[PDB]
């Protein structure tokens, strides 16, 4: 089967091979036939008396764990601590984001940057803000999303956005989040050996560890981001492997934590680090970022993306990688392997995140501005040892249009507002549109490359079948850097793919059919929307024609976000299988029980078109149900 | 029920009323039976728009319910709907052309029914001088009358154009709502079907003024909604048929407002219930933009009050006419003469009369001041004082110079209208009107007889000698520069005229000195200077420079144009055309007709079907539309050898035409009253008469050289 339906990556692809270099392509192919237990589930290590595998055809073969866990017990865990490991990772970021919110000053490497959106955080977190310092205010708010993540008594702090049918349905069905990190450390207690061997509470837990990410972890980090660095607005940018420069250095900004790679777009400004550049026989410095700070520093500045999950390693085959700067998630450590066949610095910055045979250069959070320009100065000065006919840069690159927040959404659907009627800034028009029909719905498409799919063909064919059924789409994370690269994040693209309700209604508020919300954190976006839309209507968010998507899924991450958008009451298909197959009671919760919990369902379906077509019928379901 | 299966259970109920309809016509009067609406070209517009189809007999409109079931695809997506509003506005104009069908008078006063040509080539001018800012259609019926009268004359007073469908028509005969086509307040019927006669408006407005043919549904879909600036005002319950008629409005461009809770779009389908913020609500739905208008008279002031009519009974006083001979004059003087703002008033008040409508002498002089204010200027503001004085209630000014009629009803008296006001008005609208040139204005209102005897010969009459000299004196030769006007381009893109001292604009408002004013007024203006120079032929009327205009001006549309020629590129004209002339080879001549006349032609064709052939902007020889003013013009077909080829006029229009005719004529040396051997529809209208009348009047178009 083809890698990719990207032309640029095909193009690499080949050259790496050319090249001698194995990529992930290569190393799946290495994997061969995967094992069959670990794919169904129904494998367990969880203790030395195992491991255990049991058979993921009930009634054949051994049918207990050596504890007695049955397959439902073994595949309910596995889920679990997949979800457990998600939520740990979104929570760890939004606990760095609440950290430096907390060391702001007025003088400092760390400001607040939006004071209307601080001072709107700050009464959802009942913080006095009239007549008071900014910075006091900041510390209060930053010192309350610290407590969300710890505290042992007491009720946390949710965000306005979610209805109070919703908070009422999670007490009832005893899913309503505490801590994120105490529910973290629940999951990981109940599976362990001879604990928790019921499936239905097992999801529960997972279901409670979940929102803990969905509305406290990542909408956090998101606001606070927001706070520090700046609200998103509508903003253009290139996308794809063709924003390398050959004559430029060229830093590529690769992880998940925006704070590193803010530092580092100031640090590119600096004129003795514009001069070094000059100096070392460079155009200049072309900043360009990947994944999820990718994603941020895109939304925020404009800052050119260069690809998404499964094209980091084609990025340095480009033989133009000076410096490829690192954080943390999502890195693949055959990097640091590929880097040696190439001249390209390999800096990992973090140490939760330290990479063997990388350049480790600790990012210190007490002088960020000086670190980052130390960091950059290393990546600048490897430009010595570009070796010129070893590069290859393919001429593909692609425009797009991003920073769709949920404020510069409210922003666009002003235009529509009539100013004899009103209101003004809110949700309306969005929910006017979707409860006359002219738009059957919303749908967030979401997740990884993996490359069980050819890359990007999954996210392609499900955005244009959405939006040719009049759904507007919502992408987030690679997703929607595959929405970049291919072409859909343009005006133009609403007379060339969208539907007619959905071409009406891009014109009329001048937006594309794909609106990019940001990054994986910022799928907290996604549900505030929804639940604005929710409250606008007075509806729990599992009335609304709404979905989300993840096709080509691979992270514990996705994960956790499936989970939770389905706990929220938002039904979710899944491009890739997860390893639940091996338990039938897991795959009847997540499937179909899961619906008479929270209104919402996990639907399975790997191909496509067959998704598009299943969505737009469950949506059509959930119109008739609301009388629209 | 969602708002798709209303439009599409509104669309299914107006095709069930059609098929009903149909059948009774059917029954009653047979399949052969004659299909037609009341002075149309465009038989039933919807469905010529939508499908090409002409439909003339019984049988063909019980085939076009096909057209309404083709258009009704009952799937939830936002083409189908608006498609479900097409296939209502199909069925409501069969159900209003089946009722033509069946009665010969379906609509009784005050309801108008359908609208004819001839009146919207009328409200043509109007719509594109920005005259009429919008078409407010009105339907349903409001919780009082006077909060539908409140409404309707508040669009009223602001010049819109405002259409009347249901109860409120009763709720405004009720609020007291003067109604009239030049009222601008337009009954249509009861019945929610007769929506479509203002819906037709629309459709042939794009078929008139953009000369898009029949079947190009998108183009014309695609006009209304830029071009066209109507709204729907829908009040009261609204039925699914409603609805689904609104969803009619809104697949033509046209926003629905209404006062009751729907399922929003924005932009399109609004809620309102504020009774007091409607107005604006829709002139910003719509994006109409009307200029303020402020005046110290307690009358009110609206362009829609120049149709005005005062009985007998409840008039003041009158001024002018046979009674006392009264006059008008605007003369520009020095800085120092005219003083601004000075109203006085001469003799007796309009208050001192004491008894049944006087007859009292009338004088204003209005005197103007400005650096670039020049003696060709003053016919201009004096043709707009007409308009200006006719805009006030209970004020009726007709004639122009010393052959002037003023009426003054009891209604404005009443209100505190004086003598005074006359100056308030006409100081206001110079300095807003003319505000480039008119720096100050005093006006002096005279109805003292010795002074109004004696001002009248010392500044107005040699003033109109003047005038009349300088008219004279104007020929395409003497000046050696033309003007083009592209106002009409806001509905005919295609379309640019130029005025010529001997060829005035077709639409009879613009001449050469009034293109000349209005381009050093507004050199931003729809006219434009183009000079005479690289001549191709002068008897043709082709100039190099001329085409290069028309070329930049229409983006390439006409590429060639010949100013004194009818069948050889001809320019261009778009809806406008007072009178329109076309050939008659066997008379060997041509035949003319103004908008007025109603009857049939030796073409066998009426005003409405000869002149739905030369619009749009598109060359057609052989057809075309010009004003009144040509016609006895010596380069009026000056190409085609003249006046001679005339060989039928319309009586009144002889008439009106006889003299300048009879003088122009002269010229040919056919001193023998012209205007007598060109016969009119008193004398013969069929080819065979009237080729025999010309024969024995020695006509000397059969005399000539073949005009094809
Ligand atoms: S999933 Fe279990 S059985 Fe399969 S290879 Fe891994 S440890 Fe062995
Ligand atoms: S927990 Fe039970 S099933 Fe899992 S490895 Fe231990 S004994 Fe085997
Ligand atoms: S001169 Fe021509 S463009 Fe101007 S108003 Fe008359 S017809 Fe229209
Ligand atoms: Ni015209």
């Amino acid at each position: 089967k083809a890698k990719s339906i990207d032309q640029a990556t095909l193009q690499l692809l080949d050259k790496a091979k050319q090249d001698g270099v194995e990529t992930v392509w290569d190393r799946k192919a290495d994997m061969k036939v995967q094992c069959g237990f670990g794919s169904a589930g129904v494998c367990c290590r969880n203790c030395s008396m195992g491991p255990c595998r049991v058979s993921p055809v009930p009634g054949k073969g051994v049918e207990r764990g050596i504890c007695g866990a049955t397959a439902d017990v073994i595949v309910s865990r596995n889920f679990a601590r997949m979800v457990a490991a998600g939520t740990a990772a979104h929570s760890d970021h939004g606990r760095s984001i609440a950290l430096s919110l907390y060391h702001t000053s007025k003088d400092g490497d760390i400001k607040v940057k939006d004071e209307n959106k601080l001072k709107e955080v700050a009464k959802s977190f009942n913080v006095e803000t009239e007549g008071r310092d900014i910075y006091d205010i900041a510390h209060d708010v930053a010192k309350e999303g610290l407590s969300n993540y710890g505290k042992q008594l007491g009720e946390v702090t949710l965000p306005p956005s979610l209805p109070e049918k919703r908070k009422e349905l999670w007490r009832k069905l005893g899913v309503y989040p505490r801590a994120v990190d105490r529910e973290i450390a629940a999951v990981m207690h109940s599976t362990h050996i001879g604990c928790n061997a019921d499936a239905e509470a097992m999801i529960k837990m997972s279901m409670r560890c979940s929102l803990t990410d969905g509305w406290m972890g990542s909408f956090m980090g998101t606001e606070f981001s927001d706070i520090m660095f700046g609200t998103p607005h509508s903003i253009d940018t290139e996308a794809n492997l063709g924003v390398l420069e050959k004559n430029s250095v060229n830093v590529v900004l690769h992880g998940h934590e925006p704070l590193l790679s803010e530092m580092v777009v100031e640090a590119a400004s600096d004129p003795e680090l514009v001069e070094l550049a000059k100096s070392v026989g460079a155009d200049g410095i072309n900043l360009c970022g990947m994944c999820c700070t990718g994603n941020e520093v895109s939304m925020r500045h404009g800052i050119k993306i260069a690809g998404n999950f499964m094209q980091q390693e084609l990025a340095v085959v480009t033989g133009a990688v000076d410096g490829l700067i690192v954080d943390v998630q999502c890195i693949m450590p055959a990097l640091a392997k590929l880097s040696k066949s190439y001249h390209t610095k390999f800096i990992t910055t973090s140490p939760k995140a330290h990479i063997t045979d990388s350049i480790y250069m600790e990012f210190d959070e007490e002088n960020p501005l000086d670190s980052a320009k130390k960091i950059l100065k290393e990546a600048i000065l490897n430009f010595k040892n570009r070796d010129q006919s070893k590069v290859m840069i393919p001429e593909l690159k692609c425009k797009a249009i991003l920073g769709y927040s949920v404020e510069e959404i409210i922003n666009k659907l002003d235009k529509v507002v009539n100013t004899q009627i009103g209101p003004m800034q809110t949700v309306k028009p969005l929910a006017d549109v979707l409860v006359s029909g002219v738009l059957r719905g919303a749908a967030a498409v979401v997740g990884c490359n993996n490359p069980k799919v050819v890359q990007d063909s999954a996210h392609i064919e499900t955005i244009k079948g959405l939006i040719k059924n009049d759904v507007i789409v919502v992408v987030t994370g690679c997703a929607a850097q595959a929405a970049a690269k291919y072409g859909l994040l343009q005006k133009e693209a609403a007379e060339k793919y969208a539907g007619p309700g959905l071409a009406t209604v891009c014109k009329l508020v001048d937006i594309p059919p794909v609106l990019h919300m940001g990054s994986c954190v910022d799928i907290s976006r996604i549900l505030d929307l929804v639940g604005r839309v929710a409250n606008l209507l007075g509806v729990d968010m599992s009335d609304l024609p709404v979905a989300g998507v993840a096709p080509e899924w691979m992270s514990e991450k996705a994960v956790a976000i499936g989970t939770y958008v389905v706990t929220s009451g938002i039904d979710t298909w899944l491009g890739v299988a997860p390893p639940v197959t091996g338990g039938p009671e897991v795959v009847d919760i997540l499937t179909n029980k899961m619906e008479d919990w929270v209104g919402a369902k996990f639907f399975i379906e790997t191909d496509p078109h067959k998704a598009v077509e299943q969505i737009v019928n469950r949506m059509n379901e959930k119109r008739k149900k609301l009388g629209i | 029920m969602n708002l798709f299966q209303t439009v599409f259970t509104g669309s299914k109920q107006a095709l069930a009323a059609a098929e009903g309809i149909v059948k009774q016509a059917v029954d009653e009067k047979g399949r052969d039976y004659k299909v037609a609406f009341p002075d149309t070209a465009y038989s039933l517009p919807v469905i010529f728009a939508a499908t090409g189809k002409k439909i003339t007999n019984v049988g063909e409109l019980e085939g076009a319910l096909d057209i309404v079931r083709s258009l009704i695809v009952e799937e939830e997506m936002l083409d189908k709907l608006l498609n479900s509003g097409l296939a209502t506005a199909v069925a409501a104009e069969i159900i209003e052309a089946a009722k033509y069908v069946l009665s010969d008078a379906p609509y009784a006063e005050p309801c108008v029914g359908f609208i004819s040509d001839p009146i919207i080539r009328s409200l043509g001018v109007p719509l594109v001088t920005g005259d009429i800012p919008g078409v407010a259609v009105i339907l349903g019926e409001c919780p009082d009358s006077e909060t539908a009268a409140k409404i309707i004359k508040d669009y009223q007073s602001k010049g819109l154009l405002t259409c009347l469908v249901g109860k409120v028509i009763d709720q405004a005969i009720e609020g007291k709502v003067k109604m009239g086509l030049d009222l601008r307040v337009i009954p249509l019927g009861y019945d929610v079907t007769s929506v479509i006669h203002v819906v037709t408006i629309a459709i042939r407005a794009a078929l008139i003024f953009g000369g898009i043919k029949g079947g190009q549904l998108n183009d014309i879909l695609k006009y209304t909604a830029e071009r066209v600036p109507a709204f729907v005002n829908a009040f009261g319950p609204l039925s699914e048929l409603v609805v689904s008629a609104g969803a009619g409005a809104i697949a033509l461009g046209f926003p629905v407002l209404t006062d009751q809770v729907v399922p929003e779009v924005p932009t399109l389908l609004l809620t309102q219930k504020d009774y007091d913020k409607m107005v604006k609500t829709s002139l910003e739905a719509r994006n109409i933009k009307i200029k303020i208008t402020e005046i110290p008279i307690p009358v009110s002031f609206a362009a829609a009050f120049e149709g005005e009519r005062i009985r007998k009974n409840d008039m003041l006083a009158e001024f002018g006419g046979n009674k006392t001979k009264a006059w008008e004059l605007v003369m520009c003087a020095d800085q120092g003469e005219v003083e601004d703002h000075k109203i006085e008033v001469i003799g007796p008040d309009i208050d001192t009369i004491d008894k049944a409508p006087g007859r009292m002498p009338l004088g204003m002089l209005i005197k103007v001041s400005g650096t670039n204010m020049q003696k060709d200027f003053e016919p201009v503001l004096e043709r707009r004082l007409h308009y200006f004085l006719n805009y006030i209630e209970g004020v009726m000014h007709v004639g122009q110079r010393n052959l002037t009629w003023v009426r003054i009803g009891k209604e404005a008296f009443e209100k505190g209208f004086r003598l005074k006001h006359f100056g308030e008005v006409i100081y206001a609208k110079m300095l807003d009107e003319f505000g480039s040139v008119v720096d100050k204005c005093e006006v002096t209102i005279i109805t003292d007889p010795g002074k109004a005897e004696e001002l009248e010969g010392k500044y107005a009459v040699p003033r109109y000698k003047e005038r009349d000299a300088r008219l004279e004196s104007l020929v395409d030769e003497k000046v050696d520069t033309f003007y083009s006007c592209n106002l009409c381009q806001s509905f005919a893109p295609a379309h640019v005229c130029i005025v010529t001292p001997e060829r005035l604009g077709l639409c009879g408002a613009v001449s050469w000195l009034d293109a000349k004013a209005t381009l050093e007024l507004n050199p931003t203006g729809p006219c434009q200077a183009v000079p005479k120079e690289g001549v191709v032929d002068e008897n043709l009327g082709i100039w190099e420079k001329v085409n290069e205009t028309v070329s930049k001006i229409s983006q390439g549309a006409v590429t060639s144009v010949t100013l004194y020629s009818i069948l050889q590129d001809p320019m261009t004209s778009c809806g406008c055309f007072e009178c329109i002339t076309g050939i008659m080879p066997e008379a060997n001549g041509v035949v003319m007709v103004n908008r007025e006349f109603g009857a049939t032609t030796p073409l066998g064709m009426t005003f409405g079907e000869l002149a739905s052939m030369t619009g749009g902007g598109v060359q057609t020889p052989g057809f075309m539309g010009h004003g009144r003013q040509f016609i006895a013009s010596k380069k009026f077909m000056k190409g085609e050898g003249g006046l001679g080829r005339i060989v039928w006029m319309p009586k009144e229009l002889k008439d009106f035409v006889a003299e300048k005719l009879n003088k122009t004529a002269k010229e040919l040396y056919n001193i023998d009253n012209f205007a007598d051997m060109i016969c009119d529809e008193t004398i013969a209208t069929e080819s065979e008469e009237v080729v025999k009348f010309l024969e024995e009047k020695g006509h000397p178009a059969l005399k000539m050289d073949p005009i094809m």
